[PDB]
């Protein structure tokens, strides 16, 4: 279920087949011209569409585009060489900018930023000021 | 991969998240601001560096914080 | 032989500015209040407040030399 | 005299700079015709320029070997004219801008909208303010012995560092 | 501490406006907040910011 | 003419080197806590005035000394 | 009728109540400074008229009212230009003897020893020599007079407040609507007919009534005195007969058909005049004729309110071929509703039309006693050079601001637009190549020839004497042009130019024109140009496509047409904006420019110029040195900058000093530029609060808070130094240069 | 070229020469161990500040050596 689009020369490139590649699904309920984020357009089909690049930046990029430009709502994947996926947008259905009960606290310094150590503190380690 | 920090200066009004353009970022409960939420960077490997967070966090200083780390291919924002 | 040496004066004490405030402002600023946590050497704090090209202790050793290559010149 | 230098009125290469500046105007007059404008223009010139070696003769300026003028700044009062009269002189009239201006930020600053009377001045105000700098070494010494010149160590922010 | 529109003075270092006076706005009652003083300026910062938060220790009051 | 020019260009290496090595020390080497008052401490204490008076002799030079050559010229 | 009058009455009050309030134009900047970026946002965005409103008809009121403006300022500096010329030169004595009074329109005031600029010019006048051309202009316009001149002055500051006049009423009493503006059939009929045909018409009939007569009499030898008034050769026709006998038959062979009696004014013999080394009136005559009839049936081919003529729309829509796909369908909407898309055309079409403009104003001279006049050759030459390369990268920054901004994907499915950004990789890496390929080949023939002579091996450089490069592909043309007159236009007298090959014309017994040889010297020259052009568009093509996105930056359309960066990730991201690319080909536009005027400007010194003697004896100016010296750097270096730099750093004590003095000037403005250009805002903004605690220690500081300039705003402050300080250091070498062989 | 012109218009180009590499027949059966990238923000500092070093100082030496062992006095 690709869009409409007569090819460019923007598209994915060896990377795709020999590292990580990635597809985007959306769901439209009409038939409406977009922009490719490394191409200038394409006809979505309505109904549920698949389209593949080669970043998750120009993923979500569209996403962005597909959100408050046409109210409609997609999934990110990213596909191995051998054949295995992996779901990451959103991680839990739930878009990140709304907190999930759930979620847990990753990378978080329990203090204000001018509470980091001397550099000479930590001296001959294998760390830095801001990983203590 | 880079390294991307939340200090507890975090008011929790989510414009990092909506500003992150690689997805990194997220809200989480947490019961220590008037808006019970803090920032949490759970994906910091597809972090670009860009710091896109950082010019929208409205404390003084800086709730989030990026700092550069080893470049992979996702992080060096290759295409190819 | 009057007018030289005050060039040389003014040569001698731009490059000392450049190179004091380098070294001065190497762990922090206003604008860089954790300068110290990011080491001597680094790109920039990217474009947010204003921008900050030029802003690590080794960008002030950079612009420094073009005023050792001038007032030894 | 100091540093083996003549006065100018006593020099012999300041002579024949004053000639040869005379007989490049002279050479260049003789194309035209007495009465017109580039005569008159040019006659007129070697009166300003035979005026200007009459008043250094007389100035009490010194001459080198090349002819040329020189001053001296050790702190002579022989050679005040030459930097000391015109140093007092400027130093009253920058101190006096630099006063003038920095009353005026002092006084709008108290206000609603401070900026706005910086782009666009308050003149009656301002126009007050510009001529009170007259006396400026008494008014700058008032507020160094009252305490209103320099604020104090907890008013200024300061870097991180110190 | 200060109440509502007491004139305090910062003392965080890192912050832009240490050493220097302003207006607390609103001082949440609940202590589970960690930063409960809403402190405004009447200067903005290098972001453009007019104000921030603040705990009862780093503030202190001009009269 | 080699040998003066040769042992001044070389001397503006060694002492731009000296101020690149002065703000290293600074960033990771320096200890706040071991200088408490310190007269290495005070210099950081009053880095602000060193600045802005190294900018005020520096702009004095720079105006006088080339409003001297171009009245001249 | 589609083609109509729709105007809306006292649209806006003129009050002064706008002017108190900066920034009144904008929704951010209109609530007041709080830093100093606030002043720099003031100028940056005044003239941004689509980031001021969002309706298309007032940002078109804003700019129709805007050109009244920018006329009224051209008409107060044509009328000055006049003014001067009648009060404040020497035009009578140059009159009366063009070859030794040189001419001034300029005097200045004696106050600090000044004077000196008052050259000795001549004719019992001091000033200062203006290389711009009035003169010449006002004799091939049949002046003769200080009077006339006052006229045209008067008429000028009329014509400047009539201008003033209309941009207030079109825009608070008279604003025309938005369906007035939208009629591009209409607009070109008008144009091409009334403004270039009328154009046209009217001026070939001021040079036949008017410059035509009094330029022979003149030519024959009469003084400007005993010449009659212009208007009496309008009354008279024994005066007119008497210069052209075919006034006799008065207008009659013109409705018979007969149009061979008037052989007498319309004449194509080309060349030169010999006694005044210009063109002669009479073709000039016949050329705004044939052009005025070319003009004004142009002017019919588009169709307005009856139904004959060409829809704009049903033409482009018909251009289409199986490699195009949709071919030009949509870039009607494109070019009727944005601004920038026009600019974008029109800025490179009339830059290209200022280089044009230069090239055949030195080969084919059309002023009479101008092509001796070398100061004025040289100076008109490379103003236009200079004009033609700004506005040509002005076309392609509108271009870029066109995509960011005005265009959309859905009114334009599969069109040549959508199609070039589709393989916009490939446009790029094979001009890469392209770039790659030229300099590698033009620049390193130079390389050769330096390491070949400097070795002692002159035998095996590429010159004239050893491995030739001889361009055979343009002197194959040079005979086709020579051969040209009584064959391909069996009619012409003479050739066009006399740089394809002929005689030698000489006024005063200086050269006006010589066939310009070419050579392997030559050759390589031509590469040059070809290479910095190429690399020019490969900047500013790049800035155009990418303009919305990249695979570096997807969403780069978002983050707008000037930006600085998107942060120190993904590598570096510095310039990616396309006003950074706008930024980056200013200063190849500049390298390119600046190797023609070279070129130009040593070609002409080496192998056209100079004086001559008993027996054609040709005494060049530069003495022939460009076949052997221009082949290697150090010959350029040496024979070119350094030879010819003695006028402008010995010009001192002399009237030519000025030149001396913004000759240092721009050599120290363009030093200061790389102050901006290689540092960057962090380290002067922390610089800067070092020196506001020396305020804040004193209890003052100001309340607009002092801010460094922005990453942008830096960039913008270094390039307009690097080009003001680079431009200017040439024009005081090359006036200075050219009023002493002059 | 280091100084003025930034990384971002770099990276751009080559990832159109990356493609072109990759799309040419008899060019593909090569290529290269390590993504070829544009130079980072402090290493074209660097870099160009190297260039305007030796340029700079090799071209006073060839002045001041010639001019005087061509006069030699
Ligand atoms: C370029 C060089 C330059 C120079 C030479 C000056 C010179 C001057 N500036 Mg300006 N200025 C400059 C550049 C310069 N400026 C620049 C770049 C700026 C930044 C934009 C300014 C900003 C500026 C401001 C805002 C002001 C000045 C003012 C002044 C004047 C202060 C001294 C004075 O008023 O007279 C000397 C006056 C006296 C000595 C009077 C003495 C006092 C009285 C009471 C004694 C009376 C004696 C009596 C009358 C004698 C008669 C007795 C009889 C028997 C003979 C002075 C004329 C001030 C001004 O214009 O004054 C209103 C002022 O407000 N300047
Ligand atoms: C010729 C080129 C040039 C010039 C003129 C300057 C000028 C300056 N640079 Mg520099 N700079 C340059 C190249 C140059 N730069 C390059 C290539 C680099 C490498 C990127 C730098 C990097 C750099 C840095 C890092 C620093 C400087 C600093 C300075 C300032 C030194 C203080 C001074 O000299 O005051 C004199 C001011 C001038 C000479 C500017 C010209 C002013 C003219 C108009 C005055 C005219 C004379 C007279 C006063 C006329 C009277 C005025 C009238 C109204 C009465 C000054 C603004 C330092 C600074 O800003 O400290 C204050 C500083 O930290 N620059
Ligand atoms: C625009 C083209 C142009 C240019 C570049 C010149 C240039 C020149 N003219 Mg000229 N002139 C022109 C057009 C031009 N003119 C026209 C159209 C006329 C006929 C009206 C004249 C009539 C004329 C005469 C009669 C003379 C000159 C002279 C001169 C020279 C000295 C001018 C001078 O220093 O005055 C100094 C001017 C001032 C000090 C005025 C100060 C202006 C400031 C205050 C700006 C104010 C703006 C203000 C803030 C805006 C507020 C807006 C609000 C009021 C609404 C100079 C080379 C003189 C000359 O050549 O001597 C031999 C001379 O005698 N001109
Ligand atoms: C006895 C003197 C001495 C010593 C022991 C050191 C030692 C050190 N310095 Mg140091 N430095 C010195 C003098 C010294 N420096 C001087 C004189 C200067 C002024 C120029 C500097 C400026 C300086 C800076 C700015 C930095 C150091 C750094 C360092 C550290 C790592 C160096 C490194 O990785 O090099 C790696 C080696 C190279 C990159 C090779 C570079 C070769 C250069 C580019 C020249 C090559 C050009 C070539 C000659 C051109 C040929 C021309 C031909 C075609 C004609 C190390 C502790 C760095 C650091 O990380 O410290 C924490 C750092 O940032 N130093
Ligand atoms: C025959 C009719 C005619 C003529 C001569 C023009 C001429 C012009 N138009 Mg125009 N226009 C026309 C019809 C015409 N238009 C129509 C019908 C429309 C609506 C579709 C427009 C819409 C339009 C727009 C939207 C714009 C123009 C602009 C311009 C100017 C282009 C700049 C230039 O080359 O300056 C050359 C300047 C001159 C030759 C000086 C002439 C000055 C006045 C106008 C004299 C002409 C009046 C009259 C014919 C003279 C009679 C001579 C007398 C002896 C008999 C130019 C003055 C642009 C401009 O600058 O606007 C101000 C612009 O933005 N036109
Ligand atoms: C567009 C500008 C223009 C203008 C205003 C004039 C104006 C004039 N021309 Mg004319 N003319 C023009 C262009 C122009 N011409 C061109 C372009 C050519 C060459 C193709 C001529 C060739 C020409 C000749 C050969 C003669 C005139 C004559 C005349 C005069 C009387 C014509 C008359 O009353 O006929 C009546 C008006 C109409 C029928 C309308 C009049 C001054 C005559 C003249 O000089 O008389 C003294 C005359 O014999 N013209
Ligand atoms: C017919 C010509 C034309 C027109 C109408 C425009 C119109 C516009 N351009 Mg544009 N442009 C042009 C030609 C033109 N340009 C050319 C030839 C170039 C290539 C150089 C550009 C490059 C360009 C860029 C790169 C940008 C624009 C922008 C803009 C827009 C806002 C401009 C503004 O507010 O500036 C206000 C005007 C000023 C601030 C004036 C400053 C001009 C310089 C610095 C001074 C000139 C020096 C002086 C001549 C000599 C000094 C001597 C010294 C001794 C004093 C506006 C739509 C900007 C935009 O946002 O687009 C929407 C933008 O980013 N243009
Ligand atoms: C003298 C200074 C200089 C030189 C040599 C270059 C060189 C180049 N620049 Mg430029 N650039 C400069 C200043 C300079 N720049 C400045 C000041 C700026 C700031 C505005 C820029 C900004 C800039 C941009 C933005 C762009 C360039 C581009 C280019 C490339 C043009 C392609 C080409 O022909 O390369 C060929 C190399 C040469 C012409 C120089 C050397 C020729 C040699 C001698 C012949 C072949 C040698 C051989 C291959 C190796 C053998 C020698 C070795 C074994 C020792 C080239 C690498 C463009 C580019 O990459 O497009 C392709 C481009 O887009 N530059
Ligand atoms: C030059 C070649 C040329 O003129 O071909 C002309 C060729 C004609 O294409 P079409 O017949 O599809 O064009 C029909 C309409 O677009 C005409 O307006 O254009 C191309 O195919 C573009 C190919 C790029 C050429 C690569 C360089
Ligand atoms: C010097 C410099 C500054 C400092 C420059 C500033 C702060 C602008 C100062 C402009 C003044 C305030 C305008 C008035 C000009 C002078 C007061 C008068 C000089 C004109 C003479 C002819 C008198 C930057 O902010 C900057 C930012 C980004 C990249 C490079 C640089 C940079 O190189
Ligand atoms: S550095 Fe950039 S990509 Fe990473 S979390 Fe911040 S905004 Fe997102
Ligand atoms: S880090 Fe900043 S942007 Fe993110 S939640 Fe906290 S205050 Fe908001
Ligand atoms: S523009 Fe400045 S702040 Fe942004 S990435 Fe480049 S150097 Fe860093």
């Amino acid at each position: 279920p690709s869009p409409i689009f007569g090819g460019s020369t923007g598209g994915w490139l060896r990377k795709a087949q020999v590292e990580e590649k990635y597809v985007i699904t959306w769901d439209s309920p009409k038939e409406q011209i977009f922009e490719m984020p490394t191409g200038g357009a394409a006809i979505m089909r309505e109904g549920p569409n698949l389209l593949k690049l080669a970043r998750k930046e120009q993923c979500l990029a569209l996403g962005t585009r597909l959100r408050s430009k046409y109210k409609i709502k997609y999934q990110f994947y990213r596909v191995f060489p051998n054949g295995e996926v992996q779901y990451l947008h959103p991680k839990d259905g739930v878009y990140p900018e709304k907190v999930n009960a759930g979620r847990q606290g990753v990378g978080q310094n329990f203090r204000s930023i001018g509470k980091n150590v001397s550099p000479i503190e930590v001296k001959f380690t294998g760390k830095q000021p801001y990983d203590l | 991969s880079h390294s991307v920090k939340i200090y507890d200066t975090c008011i929790g009004c989510t414009q990092c998240v909506r500003a992150c353009p690689t997805d990194v970022l997220e809200m989480i409960p947490w019961g220590g601001c008037k808006a019970k939420q803090i920032a949490s960077a759970p994906r910091t490997e597809d972090c670009v560096g860009c710091k896109r967070c950082e010019s929208a966090c409205p404390t003084d200083f800086l709730s989030v914080r990026v700092y550069l780390w080893h470049e992979t291919t996702r992080s060096m924002g290759l295409a190819y | 032989d009057f007018l030289v040496h005050h060039a040389i004066a003014l040569g001698l004490h731009v490059t000392a500015l450049i190179l004091v405030k380098g070294a001065l402002d190497a762990r922090g600023s206003k604008l860089m209040p954790d300068k110290k946590d990011f080491g001597y050497s680094f790109p920039c704090d990217g474009p947010g407040r204003g921008g900050t090209c030029d802003i690590s202790a080794w960008d002030a050793f950079y612009l420094a030399m073009f005023w050792m290559l001038n007032t030894i010149g | 005299d100091i540093s083996g230098l003549t006065p100018c009125k006593e020099s012999k290469q300041f002579a024949k700079r004053e000639k040869q500046a005379l007989k490049k105007l002279q050479a260049s007059l003789k194309l035209y015709a007495d009465d017109s404008a580039p005569a008159l223009a040019i006659k007129a010139t070697m009166e300003k320029t035979k005026k200007r070696f009459d008043n250094y003769g007389k100035y009490g300026l010194l001459c080198g070997s090349d002819g040329l003028p020189h001053l001296i700044v050790s702190g002579d009062q022989r050679h005040w004219g030459e930097f000391i009269t015109p140093g007092i002189l400027f130093l009253y009239i920058a101190g006096w801008i630099g006063w003038v201006g920095r009353s005026y930020l002092i006084a709008i600053r108290d206000e609603k909208k401070p900026t706005q009377k910086e782009i666009i001045i308050d003149v009656p105000l301002a126009s007050r303010l510009l001529f009170r700098g007259f006396s400026w070494p008494v008014a700058a010494y008032r507020e160094l012995l009252n305490g209103e010149l320099v604020d104090a160590a907890a008013a200024a922010a300061a870097a991180a560092a110190a | 501490g200060p109440k509502r529109g007491a004139k305090v003075k910062i003392l965080r270092k890192e912050s832009y406006w240490y050493k220097g006076t302003g207006s607390v706005v609103a001082v949440d009652q609940d202590p589970n907040t960690r930063y409960p003083v809403v402190v405004r300026f009447n200067k903005v910062n290098y972001a453009n910011v007019s104000t921030n938060n603040y705990a009862l220790d780093e503030i202190q009051e001009v009269e | 003419a080699a040998l003066y020019t040769h042992h001044q260009y070389i001397a503006g290496f060694l002492m731009v080197g000296a101020f690149a090595h002065g703000a290293i020390f600074f960033v990771r080497d320096y200890d706040p806590e071991l200088n408490k008052n310190n007269v290495l401490a005070r210099m950081l204490e009053h880095k602000e005035a060193i600045i802005s008076h190294l900018s005020w002799a520096s702009l004095f030079l720079g105006f006088h000394t080339l409003g001297l050559y171009i009245h001249n010229d | 009728k589609n083609v109509q009058i729709f105007v809306e009455k006292d649209a806006v009050e003129t009050s002064f109540e706008k002017w108190s309030q900066p920034g009144h134009f904008s929704r951010t900047l209109a609530k007041g400074p709080k830093t100093t970026t606030w002043i720099w946002n003031l100028h940056a965005d005044a003239h941004d008229f689509d980031s001021q409103t969002n309706s298309l008809e007032e940002v078109s009121r804003k700019i129709f009212s805007a050109h009244f403006g920018q006329l009224a300022a051209i008409f107060l500096w044509i009328s000055g230009m006049h003014f001067h010329g009648a009060y404040f030169s020497n035009y009578s004595a140059w009159l009366s003897d063009p070859i030794k009074i040189k001419q001034s329109s300029q005097v200045v005031w004696p106050i600090v020893g000044q004077e000196i600029l008052n050259a000795d010019v001549g004719g019992n006048f001091q000033g200062v020599q203006t290389t711009s051309g009035w003169f010449q202009m006002w004799r091939a316009e049949g002046i003769t007079s200080e009077v006339e001149l006052y006229w045209i002055a008067i008429g000028g500051l009329i014509m400047s407040a009539l201008m003033l006049f209309a941009g207030w009423f079109h825009y608070h009493k008279a604003a025309p609507k938005l369906e007035w503006f939208q009629n591009a059939e209409s607009m070109m009929n008008h144009h091409l007919a009334g403004l270039l045909g009328l154009g046209c018409l009217s001026w070939s009939g001021h040079q036949i009534h008017i410059a035509l007569p009094i330029n022979k009499l003149l030519d024959a030898g009469v003084s400007p005195q005993e010449i009659p008034l212009p208007h009496e050769f309008l009354i008279n026709r024994d005066l007119m007969a008497q210069l052209y006998p075919s006034f006799e038959k008065g207008l009659t062979p013109f409705f018979s058909g007969q149009w061979g009696v008037y052989s007498d004014f319309l004449t194509f013999k080309g060349g030169l005049n010999p006694v005044t080394g210009g063109l002669w009136l009479s073709d000039i005559a016949h050329h705004h004729l044939a052009l005025s009839v070319l003009f004004i049936i142009a002017g019919h081919m588009y169709r307005t309110n009856w139904g004959i003529g060409h829809s704009m729309k049903e033409i482009l829509e018909a251009h289409k071929g199986p490699f195009t796909g949709e071919g030009h369908k949509g870039l009607y909407e494109i070019l009727t509703t944005s601004w920038h898309a026009q600019l974008a055309i029109n800025l490179a079409m009339i830059g290209s039309l200022s280089i044009i403009v230069a090239h055949h104003m030195y080969a084919m001279p059309p002023y009479p006693y101008i092509a001796t006049d070398y100061a004025t050759q040289l100076s008109l030459f490379t103003h236009h050079m200079w004009i033609g390369g700004f506005c040509v990268v002005g076309g392609a920054a509108h271009g870029a601001i066109f995509m960011v901004r005005d265009y959309t994907p859905a009114n334009n499915y599969n069109n040549l637009l959508d199609r070039d950004l589709r393989h916009r990789d490939e446009i790029i890496s094979n001009l890469n190549w392209v770039c790659i390929f030229l300099g590698c080949h033009a620049f390193g023939f130079y390389i050769h020839n330096d390491t070949m002579r400097a070795l002692g091996r002159p035998q095996d450089m590429f010159s004239d004497k050893a491995i030739q490069l001889q361009p055979i592909f343009a002197q194959w043309i040079q005979n086709i042009h020579l051969l040209a007159p009584g064959t391909t236009a069996p009619n012409a007298l003479a050739t066009t130019s006399y740089a394809f090959g002929g005689d030698i014309v000489e006024v005063g017994g200086k050269i006006a024109m010589m066939p310009i040889k070419l050579g392997t010297a030559d050759f390589m020259v031509h590469h040059i140009h070809a290479f910095t052009i190429h690399v020019t568009v490969l900047i500013l093509l790049k800035g155009v496509l990418y303009a919305r996105s990249s695979k570096l930056i997807p969403d780069k359309a978002n983050l707008g047409f000037r930006f600085p960066c998107d942060g120190p990730g993904r590598g570096g991201t510095c310039q990616s904006s396309s006003w950074d690319h706008v930024f980056l080909g200013l200063f190849w536009m500049y390298n390119a420019i600046s190797v023609v005027i070279f070129h130009f400007s040593w070609k002409m010194q080496s192998d056209v110029w100079g004086t001559v003697t008993a027996d054609g004896s040709i005494s060049h100016i530069t003495g022939g040195n460009f076949a052997q010296s221009s082949i290697t750097i150090n010959g350029w270096l040496r024979d070119f900058l350094w030879s010819q730099a003695s006028q402008v750093i010995q010009s001192y004590g002399s009237a030519s000093s000025a030149y001396g003095l913004i000759f240092l000037g721009a050599h120290f403005i363009w030093a200061f530029s790389l102050m901006f250009l290689f540092s960057g805002r962090g380290y002067w903004q922390e610089l800067i609060e070092s020196i506001v605690w020396a305020h804040n220690k004193l209890n003052f500081a100001p309340a607009i808070q002092p801010r460094a300039l922005s990453i942008t705003q830096g960039r913008a402050v270094g390039l307009a130094h690097y080009l003001l300080g680079g431009i200017g250091t040439t024009w005081a070498f090359f006036l200075a240069r050219s009023l002493s062989i002059t | 070229m280091f100084l003025i012109s930034w990384r971002g218009y770099w990276q751009e180009l080559i990832e159109t020469l990356v493609w072109a590499h990759e799309r040419t027949p008899l060019a593909n059966l090569i290529r290269w161990r390590d993504k070829p990238v544009a130079l980072s923000i402090v290493q074209a500092r660097l870099v160009g500040l190297v260039h305007f070093s030796v340029g700079y100082i090799l071209t006073y030496a060839a002045f001041l050596i010639a001019s005087t062992s061509g006069k030699f006095g």
